[PDB]
């Protein structure tokens, strides 16, 4: 997306959303970024609604083909599944490679270092979803290192309603439970932090409320579920 | 088990 | 996707359709008719559900983006319209292909040629929904011209509640609504349609009937619409 | 005004 000036990238992002057109508002995003700008909030949800919307769709798709799979078990239904997760895979390298070049290393703020890193650990998970070699451990060890540095930001720089920091503890816990088989791990930190977010709804206005509750009932929603 | 969605 | 098995491209078009990944089912359906056999009952809507399925995310975007350049009427919107239009175009131009090098020419049963026309009226429907130039005209008349192709042969050859024939009428009375500013046209042939199909009900099966009488609520449902 | 759907 070279030629296309980044506030024209950004423009059709938020056009491609409106439209359903993931795929190229993930394109259109990854081309933001390669301008070399930082990426300010509105952006970083941009970047982040895109990939999660084009990989959300991989992982549905893997999940169908493998089913059909474990329950078969010619070459077509594996073969299929094979390719469908070759491009998760992609997408997955290509969102690491965009936060490894560079937005972690330009992100000083907070709310921008923590965002990023709570991404890098989601990508992470999704590639531990489908894997299966050598490298296995090591990318459920990625991922859970990411998350744990920007668990250990959010902690000292936002206050426990601040929904990024809410949103980071809710998919570390997904992690937990799902990936690491540490379920007593996912609800100790789901509990926790619902709990301290609780006690932290007094200060903040009527809109931050409503931010803030709305994840800490999907924190609750997987504290039903796992209890 | 539910993670983050984009909106 | 010549390399691949005939077999095993229907197999994967099949798959694609349980994970809902339509534009690998198009690909792999086009694969398969490339082969240059004829296509089974089965085959054909696997063939159209894949094709239909992406024409009709492309046209839904291109309307969402075509409302938001009516409204604002920067270069972005109507860039943007115009890349979505033109991969629709190519879309139609693949399918219109397909049917022309070789479906139509080697389809002599009624339920073939008939299936293979009205997708070509359909296809030229989708063209002339985004047609503005020189030959919009032609383009409307080519869908009026294999519509009513398939017409002639369907009151000739299939009972009036052959489902093909049923769909045939229904999207050619939204042919005349919609595109050829035809309304009494599209209202009297629903009706004509619905009415002789109902008297035709006693002959079918239970399954039969069931097939029959959910395009039949379709027609009505416009009917109920246009009246 | 409604079109024939795929399934
Ligand atoms: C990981 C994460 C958490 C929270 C946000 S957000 O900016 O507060 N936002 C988009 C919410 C996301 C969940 C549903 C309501 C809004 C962004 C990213
Ligand atoms: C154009 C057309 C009409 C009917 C058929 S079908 O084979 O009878 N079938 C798939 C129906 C399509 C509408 C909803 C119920 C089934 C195929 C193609
Ligand atoms: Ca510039
Ligand atoms: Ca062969
Ligand atoms: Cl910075
Ligand atoms: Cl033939």
């Amino acid at each position: 997306m070279g030629s296309m000036e980044r506030a024209s990238l950004i423009q059709k992002a938020k056009l491609a959303e409106q439209a359903e057109r993931y795929e190229d508002m993930a394109a259109f995003m990854k081309g933001a970024v390669e301008k070399g700008e930082e990426l300010s909030c509105e952006e970083r949800n941009l970047l982040s609604v895109a990939y999660k919307n084009v990989v959300g769709g991989q992982r549905a798709a893997w999940r169908v083909l493998s089913s059909i799979e474990q329950k078969s078990n010619g070459p077509e239904v594996r073969e299929y599944r094979e390719k469908v997760e070759t491009e998760l895979q992609g997408v997955c390298d290509t969102v690491l490679g965009l936060l490894d070049s560079h937005l972690i290393k330009e992100a000083g703020d907070a709310e921008s270092r923590v965002f990023y890193l709570k991404m890098k650990g989601d990508y992470y998970r999704y590639l531990a979803e489908v894997a299966t070699g050598d490298d296995k451990k090591r990318i459920i060890d990625s991922a859970r290192s990411a998350y744990q540095e920007a668990m250990d930001i959010s902690k000292k720089e936002m206050p426990p309603t601040n929904p990024i920091r809410l949103g980071l503890a809710l998919n570390f816990s997904v992690f937990h439970y799902e990936i690491a088989n540490s379920p007593e791990e996912a609800i100790s930190l789901a509990k926790t932090t619902f709990d301290e977010a609780m006690a932290d709804l007094h200060t903040l206005s009527e809109d931050s409320y409503k931010d803030s509750t709305l994840i800490m009932q999907l924190l609750r929603d997987n504290l039903t579920l796992w209890t | 088990a539910g993670s983050i969605p984009g909106r």
